[PDB]
RNA sequence: GAGU
DNA sequence: CCGCGTCAGACTCGTAGGATTATAGCATACGTG
DNA sequence: CACGTATGCTATAATGTGTGCAGTCTGACGCGG
């Protein structure tokens, strides 16, 4: 076990050895982009792949051309810090070296004549932090995956389409990456046709016509034949035994001496077997059978040379006779049948109105654009450009893959265009699933279903800039000179710019991190879409593509997605998934060979998966030899049964790869409703972070993983001991074996305090480590806003007991202890901003002043001389934050005004107020203020009070760095000059400042010394730079929104407690709201005196089938027995043997019990901090389907000499006597959710008013009222309540003279209704007017 | 579906017999949020209507 | 036309100044460059705001517009008018 | 109980009524001590011999 | 049906607000139709007593 | 409101592609044919004196070339929103009535019949209206007021407008086109072209997406016409005339209050205060303790001692209606007795859960303050909870214990 | 994302 | 009949603000302090 | 006259659009061929 685990281990109840590790759980986000950005050199990829689809291009002339060298990111000019606090966007601008070549006209490529190479910048790229998330104008934000189905080709039908007949209609669809779609559709008379882009409807054989077939070559591809020699008089066929299947025999069917059927006779198998081996080749035949035969090829009288009969021309005796005669004795007609080759293209070439190859292109060109006189040039080039230019059409690498397996091919890779053979091969399999042979794929199968990740779609969209600014190079260089003119000239970067600042924005796959929790991060950046562009959206999607299929399994959740309308399209990722090369899913299976489970792991597809038959995970290894049991539990083709043991190919690595991240938190998953498991799973997400981080009693094992893999604690990148700890910072020394010989090797955390969240919640890191620790590598030093101690930590375990309490907890409600506010463990911190805007007006500037009309100086006390409160300074609703003022224009003062200001004097100013005030029942602290000006706007008092801090404070920070750089570097030569001369204090005694001229003989090791000294100098000027970019930054006048002059943003820091209407949960889906706050007298309490700090209703389980919650409280009960014997026994101090007996036996006490851990190898100290933190209650691990069971449990109580049905003697702290019988008791990890009453709490009387509609607004932040809507209304209608549904609808909302008149008279105590007519309706009438609609209002 | 599932919650669901129990929870679930509609439609003609 | 004309050459003036300052230009560095006032720059970046539609529905979701939320600030309560 | 008690003494009384009944409802719900744990969830014994 | 019956009301106003309001409007429109106010709906709509 | 003079007229789009066609039905003239004239493909005969041509028959532009030399004068044939309104113009709606009546006589076809009977309705109630068919034509256009098309300022000097005023920029800018190159007698090709023109934008004015292709904006989106004003949820019917926002209501999280009485719930205190502005004003003026409406504002603001006792008094005896979402019966609206708390959620009586099926796993309800003495009378006596105890759906008992 |  | 088109598709709550392009260069002409 | 807003002319030859998305829903009810 590493450092950290010897701190706190957690007890394992797993029996499954895992032979695979969860991998790094934001892998899919970094991968990608990095490829994205990666400039790979031959096998193009992203930026790489954009630049060389596009470039290089030549001009409309065709002799001046634009080419592609090479690009290059620029270091970002504000890193992310800076972003976040400024609002910008965290980007690297775009160096592009391109080459300006221009062609000669005289000669004939005359490339040697004018090349004008150089570097040009066109637009910045958001970069993607550390964690996966981008910056974008100072929030961060998450480009989520999408999933759609594959380029490549697909078999459909609409089953039943006409509903009168119900006849299946297949149809084709080649799907490109980019082009216009191919379809090929069958109707109710079996024709075959195309269509592109869904326009109107083809005769198939017409594009085939396009691609130059005449139609005996036609008919050769899709048809097979039947050959008729005519000897002497009588007609003799061809024949194939195996074509006379399920018919009737037509007449009587005989051969060289021996009759087989008869007239009327149905052909079974013997007979057709009778017939192959008997070696038949030709038979005698009627002539009268031919009529209905449609004949293949063209025949001409070699006599007359006229056509006799064309082909595709239904045979007959005249026709026959007539051919025998002109020297024809070889007929070629259609083999074809009804049920098994069914003659489509025969009958399509019959409705085909076109003849030769021009005239199928003229169709075609007179389809995509009617009307239009067609030219042969139009029509040739239009037909090209649609699915064979390189330029406009595209299958890509992936539809060529999914079209060529599809197709049954060989070769993956090939052309993105399509050659004729592909469309052949795409109707011929259409025809052969319409004969029988061959099935329809899904879509939902996941074998059809792509994943396209951020850098893809980043990679698209740059394309697509790229395109729009190619159009205008085309057009200048046309028109353009050949000398004057420059590339960069040509170049705008505003559409590239744009095109993606509008993807990483605009997009709905974009958007803002949710980061109420380390756990909401990560599982928001695995999430899968599928909806956006190129997807589908929530009124189009059906029932079929949202549920559950088998193909998910160990790829995607199916427990984990939205309860909304989001049901079926959102979805988060699989543990152990991952991403194909190509796109698809894959998922980690161990092979099997002869019996023996190697420990080689393989990631199958999802087409791969159903070729194998693969054991379930539960299967019971025999000790590294095979399965134990005969009968083993497998899968294959989606279905799932018993096999023997030498079958089976695979077997699942994990017994959590078929759950998401989210869903693997949730201990005894086992025990509970899918359902409940779901909503549980989505509100774990919500759990807002607590004041103190408690860690889970009864956890999973994935908690370490989560918090560690999703960045927000800080880890160690190199092993060594701590130098110094601080609440602001962390250095660690490095161990002289991964300390490189460079640099000094003192790693600098600075750990980021006291900031922001995109939820108003509270992000800071606090130090987990002692001063003078050593530290392993990758060991958590400091843990983030919801972790403790490496371990995910979302909310607090407590103290429940399950029984009714006087309906206090009625439907799900919730009766806490008042002792859990007084510790203040559920507490939460908020972090809210505040922004206060100056800009400027037409009729002057709006200023930043304190001094406003109508302030107290009880008000004025916290502002400062320039209008901005202090820092620290409390504040509550009203109070004013950023004090701002407002030029007033002329206001017509009433007759009565005039005569009141006449006699009062008090003339009015000409200044107004609009000064940023604490929003309404919100009260906390100031914590930090932030100011933003212009380059060129005098600045306030307290702007250069800041700036003063942060130029000071930035000097400290920075000195401290070459302080701290300075003393570990010249340990180090202290170091290597003992090596050879060692004088360790002679050499210490004279200044350290006057060292680097000593040196040593001429070895490797006075290179070491030259090392040292090259970089203590590059450090020194490295300082000089650093330091010099610090300070412009920070005098760096902002380039703010045009008409903004200034601005103010203020952090206000609001501690919130629990109270009644706050939101609570476990993550077992069990919900609750709080009721009532219980005083800790009133609680029940064990015999023992401990009163419990939750009552749940107990009727909120057998409903909800949630049972989780239940072994989660006997489980948490059970180990918070094992803690207070342990924290018994440090009271008392037994001995450091004592203690050690007691927890070895404990750690090794379940049935087949995974991890062995051996307390002989920990130091007597080690094993003192470990019991420290046990003693609060020891740590259990029960993993998803892996989990303790009812017996191992049961055994853990017995150590904690509790009961084994986990229930206690309860006494009602009111009345003091016990209740009747024993109740379940025990801890329970609860969360409190983002959704306090506070924000929830809304009233108002009378406010604002709609702009058009003159109805009251909506919305709590606009100060809105309710909306009484229909449903509303029907229910007074129903009640007859007639005057208050009158009211609602008049003096309430439009009714603008009625509403004032209303409140005067309530004013006055009388409450008369005066009613009128709503506003709105008024504009109805005038909306219909300027329509032209004459409605008009005929009075009494 | 065929093959039911012969287990119970108290002693716990396997990897297959969870999963098989998902597609018909998410069903109903699903059903929840879209079929809705189609009821509060109904009620909407009804009462216009009446 | 004057104040478009004008405006045009404040843009293509900030096309070769991000060109080679990697970055999109500032108000004051585009009027160091004219040799200009800060102020008739800005004034002419403000002319260049682009209008947004009141009938288009907020946060990517068809669910209410701009329209919705904005007040008759002209137009106060039936406490005002109680008032006077 | 409640039906029959509006239809012979009416709505006074049974309002009057259904406040009571819940308080007395709730007051022996908690007195009772009424709780959930794992052993309540009998299982057959002839339900692996069914299966 | 219930769809056809509150279209098939005299009063152009419930028919319009409840669907098919174009059409509606054309309708009554063209036929010069008048609604005297009798049902809920319409008395609603112009914010009166019911 | 104002208007514009189109200098051609032009077809209202709702009375044309608004099915049935109204206009095509009254002309007995299929609705391809309206338009082939509509858009300048080909002429319409509006009178042909010579039986040998006869009314509303097709021709092309070559078939105008050929009667042209040969009948000409005598047949009056044209083209566009002209020929149209000429053709409706000369119907005369009276005798053609009388025409098909006989003829319904001779031999009614069962559908016969009732298309026949549909056109006799549409002449019948044509009359009747006093409409007249040249106004199914526009020559003027009539122009929404302002402030219900508004150009508002937002606070960083942004403009934000509706989306009428686009679709009316462009119908100004092509009808003011069109006069300029009638003043400068262009060829009647580009004459055709900005008629054409001119019933486009109009048809985008009224409505949008209807006709062809919906007039988009920069960001992809169809423009917002007139008709989407009314039609549809987002229409002013459903969304600002049968449902409302409105004053004197609030908002909370809902919680069980146990202990309360079936007629009461538990209000917050601060929910409340607001909630009863008004009256504590009133109330404060006949204690005497406030001056004016403004002192009385200022005290409240400062919620001193003595107002906690004024909002007790007016509270006592007046109801209160919680709802909860969706109001699927009328018990989804009750009516209670207030009892003031201090803490914010909403406190709900645990019998009537069952009618708002509330459940408080986080549920929230709605609060309405009935004003007016007749508005509380109806709250006490028709919804007050202890009043309304059983379903109106079967006669069962709807607060029933669980 | 929250109850239905 | 067939096929193409039009019409509807539950009720409240929430969050957050916000983004694109480009129109030359100069001389004469009209209206207000 | 100036300041703000408008109308105007420039002289190699150049002479029919496309572009950017849309993604295909569903059960029902009418309307020309
Ligand atoms: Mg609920």
């Amino acid at each position: 076990y590493s450092y950290t685990e010897k701190k706190r281990i957690r007890k394992d109840f797993g029996k499954r050895p895992q032979v695979l590790d969860v991998p790094y759980l934001l892998s899919i986000q970094l991968d990608s982009f990095q490829k994205f950005i990666e400039q790979d050199p031959e096998g193009q990829y992203g930026l790489e792949a954009a630049f060389r689809s596009v470039f290089p291009i030549q001009s409309y002339s065709g002799n001046s051309e634009l080419q592609y060298v090479s690009y290059r990111l620029g270091e970002p000019v504000f890193d992310v810090q800076e972003c976040q606090i400024r609002g910008v966007t965290y980007s690297a601008p775009l160096r592009v070296k391109l080459r300006l070549v221009i062609y000669e006209r005289e000669a004939p490529e005359g490339t040697v004549k004018d090349i004008k190479e150089q570097e040009v910048y066109m637009g910045e790229i958001p970069l993607m932090t550390d964690n996966g998330t981008f910056v974008i104008n100072g929030t961060e934000r998450v480009i989520v995956s999408q999933l759609h189905r594959s380029p490549g080709v697909f078999f459909d039908s609409d089953k039943g389409k006409t509903h009168s007949s119900g006849k299946v209609l297949y149809n084709a669809r080649i799907i490109p990456y980019r082009g216009s779609w191919l379809d090929f559709e069958f109707d109710p008379k079996d024709n075959l046709f195309v269509r592109i882009d869904r326009r109107r409807k083809l005769p198939a054989t017409i594009i085939l016509r396009a691609l130059n077939y005449t139609t005996e070559q036609i008919l050769d591809l899709f048809f097979e034949k039947v050959i008729f020699e005519i000897r002497d008089n009588k007609l003799q066929m061809e024949l194939v035994p195996e074509r006379l299947r399920g018919e009737t025999a037509s007449f009587d069917i005989e051969a060289n001496g021996k009759v087989y059927v008869e007239k009327g006779r149905r052909i079974t198998a013997r007979h057709i077997r009778q017939l192959e081996k008997d070696d038949v080749k030709l038979i005698e035949v009627p002539v009268e059978y031919i009529a209905g035969k449609v004949v293949a090829k063209d025949y001409i009288d070699e006599s007359t040379g006229e056509l006799i009969c064309a082909a595709n021309m239904e045979l007959s005796l005249d026709l026959l006779a007539k051919l025998s005669q002109s020297g024809h004795k070889r007929i070629e007609t259609l083999f074809t049948n009804d049920l098994d080759h069914g003659p489509y293209i025969s009958e399509t070439l019959r409705v085909d109105p076109t003849n030769d190859r021009l005239s199928a292109l003229v169709e075609i060109y007179r389809m995509m654009r009617p009307g239009e006189p067609p030219t042969r040039e139009a029509a040739e080039s239009l037909f090209e450009n649609l699915f064979f230019s390189e330029d406009r059409y595209d299958l890509s690498a992936v539809g060529r893959m999914k079209f060529n397996r599809s197709l049954l091919r060989e070769e993956i890779e090939g052309s993105g265009i399509l050659s004729k053979d592909d469309i052949i091969d795409v109707m011929k399999k259409l025809i052969d699933i319409r004969n029988g042979k061959g099935e329809v794929d899904d879509i939902d199968h996941l074998g059809n279903r792509r994943i396209r990740s951020v850098g893809e779609m980043a990679e698209n969209q740059f394309r697509v800039g790229l395109v729009r600014v190619e159009r205008a190079v085309k057009e200048r260089l046309s028109l353009g000179d050949l000398d004057t003119l420059m590339p960069q000239d040509m170049i705008n970067a505003k559409p590239i710019s744009a095109a993606v600042k509008e993807f990483f924005g605009s997009s709905q796959l974009s958007q803002f991190m949710d980061q109420n929790n380390p756990l909401s991060e990560i599982t928001h950046k695995r999430r899968i879409s599928a909806l956006g562009p190129g997807g589908l959206t929530r009124e189009r999607a059906g029932f079929e593509v949202r549920d559950v299929h088998p193909t998910h399994y160990g790829r995607v959740c199916p427990i984990e997605t939205p309860e909304g309308p989001n049901i079926g399209l959102i979805n988060s990722l699989s543990v152990y998934a991952q991403t194909n090369e190509y796109g698809f899913l894959e998922t980690p299976y161990r092979k099997v060979t002869d019996g023996v489970v190697t420990d080689e792991i393989h990631y199958l597809s999802a087409i791969e998966e159903g070729n194998y038959v693969i054991a379930q995970a539960n299967s019971n290894l025999d000790e590294e030899g095979h399965f134990v049991e005969d009968l083993v539990t497998c899968r294959s083709k989606g279905e799932s049964s018993l096999f023997s043991r030498d079958q089976v190919d695979y077997m699942d690595v994990s017994t959590q790869q078929v759950v998401s991240v989210g869903a693997s938190l949730i201990p005894f998953l086992e025990h509970d409703d899918a359902n409940r498991a779901l909503m549980g799973a989505n509100m774990q997400r919500q759990a807002v972070p607590t004041l103190r981080a408690d860690k889970p009693l009864v956890g999973t094992g994935m908690e370490r993983a989560v918090a560690v893999d999703s960045g927000v604690t800080a880890v160690a990148k190199r092993g060594g001991v701590v130098q110094y700890v601080d609440a602001s910072r962390i250095v660690i020394k490095v161990n002289e074996d991964e300390m490189y010989p460079g640099e000094a090797g003192i790693d600098i955390y600075n750990l980021t305090k006291y900031t922001r969240s995109n939820q108003n919640t509270c992000i800071n890191q606090m130090p987990c480590v002692s001063l003078g620790e050593p530290v392993e590598r990758g060991d958590v030093l400091a843990d983030g806003p919801s972790t403790d101690l490496g371990e995910l930590a979302l909310g607090q375990n407590m103290r429940v007991a399950f029984m009714p309490w006087n309906g206090y907890n009625f439907e799900d409600s919730i009766l806490v202890s008042e002792r859990v506010v007084q510790e203040d463990r559920f507490t939460t911190i908020h972090i809210q901003e505040l922004a206060c805007v100056s800009r400027d007006t037409k009729l002057g500037p709006e200023e930043i002043t304190a001094d406003i009309p109508n302030v107290g100086e009880a008000a004025l006390s916290k502002l400062d001389e320039s209008g901005i409160v202090y820092i620290g300074a409390e504040v509550t609703g009203g109070d004013i934050l950023v004090g701002k003022v407002t030029p007033k224009g002329e206001t017509q003062l009433t007759p009565e005004e005039k005569l009141l200001r006449a006699i009062f004097g008090e003339k009015a100013s000409d200044v107004k107020d609009s000064s940023l005030r604490v929003p309404n029942g919100v009260s906390g602290t100031v914590i930090d203020v932030q100011v933003f000006t212009r380059d060129g706007v005098e600045k306030d008092k307290r702007a250069l009070e800041i700036e003063e801090m942060q130029l000071k404070q930035a000097k400290k920070d920075l000195s401290e760095e070459l302080q701290i750089l300075e003393a570990g570097l010249f340990s180090r030569i202290r170091a290597v000059l003992v090596a050879g001369g060692v004088e360790a204090e002679k050499l210490d005694k004279l200044p350290r400042d006057r060292w680097l001229e000593l040196g040593l003989t001429d070895e490797e090791k006075q290179n070491q010394l030259e090392q040292l000294a090259e970089q203590y100098d590059e450090l020194k000027h490295e300082f000089e730079k650093k330091l010099e970019a610090k300070r412009r930054k920070i005098t760096q006048g902002d380039d703010l929104a045009p008409g903004v002059l200034k601005i103010v943003k203020v952090y206000l820091a609001v501690k919130r407690r629990i109270q009644p209407g706050d939101k609570m949960a476990g993550r077992h889906g069990n919900k609750g709201v709080i009721s009532k706050i219980n005083p800790i007298e009133d609680m029940p309490y064990d015999e023992n005196g401990t009163p419990v700090d939750i009552v749940l209703n107990p009727l909120g389980v057998p409903s909800r089938m949630n049972i989780g919650q239940i072994l989660e409280t006997h489980l948490g009960m059970a180990a918070k027995g094992i803690g207070d014997k342990i924290n018994a026994m440090l009271k008392q101090q037994q001995e450091v043997a004592k203690l050690r007996e007691f927890i070895q036996r404990a750690y090794d006490l379940g049935a087949d019990v995974r991890q062995k851990v051996d307390l002989s190898t920990f130091s007597d100290e080690e094993v003192m901090r470990l019991a420290e933190n046990l003693r609060k209650g020891m740590p259990i691990a029960t993993p998803v389907f892996d989990g303790a069971k009812e017996a191992e449990i049961k055994e853990l109580l017995k150590l904690g000499d509790l009961p084994t049905s986990g229930q206690i003697r309860l006494y009602d702290g009111r009345t003091g006597e016990q209740f009747e019988r024993p109740v379940t008791v025990g801890y329970m990890y609860m969360l409190k959710l983002n959704h306090l009453v506070d924000d929830k709490m809304h009233a108002r009387s009378t406010g604002s008013y709609s702009l058009v509609t003159q109805q009251p607004l909506g919305g709590k932040a606009q100060f809105g009222g309710q909306r009484f809507g229909e449903m509303e209304v029907w229910a007074l209608e129903a009640y007859g309540a007639a005057y208050t549904l009158q009211e609602m609808l008049t003096v309430k909302s439009d009714d603008v003279n009625g509403r004032t008149k209303m409140y005067k008279n309530i004013v006055d105590g009388n409450h008369q209704m005066e009613p009128g007519m709503p506003e709105s309706f008024n504009v109805l009438l005038k909306e219909i007017r300027s329509l032209g609609i004459n409605i008009e209002l005929e009075d009494e | 579906i065929e093959t039911p599932i012969t287990a119970n919650f108290r002693e716990g669901l396997n990897v297959l017999q969870y999963f098989i129990s998902t597609h018909g929870a998410r069903k109903g679930l699903a059903d929840t949020a879209l079929k809705t509609a189609n009821s509060g439609y109904l009620t909407r003609r009804l009462v216009d209507v009446a | 036309i004057h104040i478009v004309k004008e405006l045009n050459v404040y843009l293509r003036t900030a096309r070769e100044l991000s060109h080679k300052l990697d970055h999109e230009p500032s108000a004051e560095e585009i009027a160091e460059q004219l040799d200009k006032p800060v102020d008739d720059v800005s004034r002419m970046l403000r002319l260049n705001e682009r209008i947004t539609s009141v009938d288009t529905p907020l946060g990517g979701d068809s669910e209410k517009a701009l329209l919705d939320i904005l007040a008759d600030e002209k137009e106060n309560g039936p406490e005002d008018t109680t008032q006077d | 109980m409640l039906n029959t008690c509006y239809r012979i003494l009416g709505l006074k009384p049974t309002v009057i009524f259904a406040d009571q009944i819940m308080y007395t409802g709730f007051a022996y719900a908690a007195r009772s001590g009424a709780s959930v744990g794992i052993d309540d969830m009998v299982i057959p014994e002839k339900k692996h011999e069914i299966i | 049906g219930i769809t056809k019956a509150s279209l098939a009301t005299e009063s152009f106003i419930s028919a319009a607000s409840f669907q098919e309001t174009t059409r509606v409007l054309t309708e009554a429109a063209v036929a010069g139709k008048r609604d005297e106010l009798r049902g809920l709906k319409e008395n609603v709509i112009v914010g009166r007593l019911i | 409101m104002g208007h514009i003079e189109l200098a051609s007229p032009t077809a209202h789009i709702w009375f044309l592609k608004s099915l049935p066609s109204r206009i095509g039905l009254l002309l007995d003239m299929p609705l391809r044919d309206i338009e082939r004239v509509l858009y300048f493909e080909s002429y319409v005969v509006i009178e042909g004196g010579m039986t040998n041509l006869e009314r509303q028959q097709i021709l092309t532009e070559e078939q105008y070339l050929d009667a042209l030399e040969e009948f000409g004068d005598e047949f009056d044939a044209k083209m566009g929103a002209e020929a149209i309104q000429a053709l409706l113009k000369s119907m005369d709606l009276e005798q053609e009535c009388e025409q098909l009546r006989e003829e319904l006589n001779e031999t009614n076809s069962e559908t016969k019949r009732k298309k026949l009977t549909k056109r006799i309705k549409l002449l019948e109630a044509f009359v009747q209206s006093g409409n007249k068919p040249e106004w199914m034509i526009l020559t003027v256009l009539p122009v929404l007021p302002p402030d219900l098309r508004p150009l508002v300022p937002l606070d960083g000097g942004r403009f934000a407008t509706s989306d009428l005023n686009d679709l009316y920029r462009r119908v100004i800018n092509r009808n003011n086109r069109l006069k300029r190159l009638l003043d400068l007698a262009a060829p009647d090709i580009i004459v055709r072209n900005e008629k054409r023109m001119l019933q486009e934008a109009v048809d985008a004015l009224l409505d949008n997406g209807r006709r062809g292709r919906a007039i988009t904006g920069s960001n992809k989106r169809p423009l917002k016409s007139l008709a989407d004003m009314i039609k549809g949820k987002q229409g002013r019917f459903r969304q600002n005339l049968l449902g409302k926002r409105v004053d004197y209501s609030g908002r909370s999280v809902i919680t069980v209050g146990p202990y309360l009485r079936l007629h009461q719930c538990g209000l917050p205190k601060k929910m409340a205060l607001e909630l009863f502005k008004p009256f504590i004003y009133g109330k404060l003026e006949l204690r005497g303790l406030a001056t004016t409406i403004k002192a009385a504002k200022k005290m409240v603001e400062r919620e001193e001692a003595v107002v906690w006792d004024i909002l007790d008094e007016v509270i006592r005896e007046h109801p209160v209606l919680l709802n909860r979402a969706p109001t699927l019966h009328r018990l989804g609206i009750q009516a209670f007795e207030p009892v003031l708390i201090e803490g914010k959620a909403i406190q709900l009586h645990p019998l009537v859960c069952a009618a708002y099926n509330a459940d408080f796993d986080g549920d929230q309800m709605a609060v309405h303050v009935p004003l007016t003495l007749e508005a509380q009378l109806e709250a006490r006596a028709l919804m007050m909870s202890t009043n309304n105890i059983l379903s109106p759906a079967n006669g069962e008992p709807i607060i029933v214990p669980s």
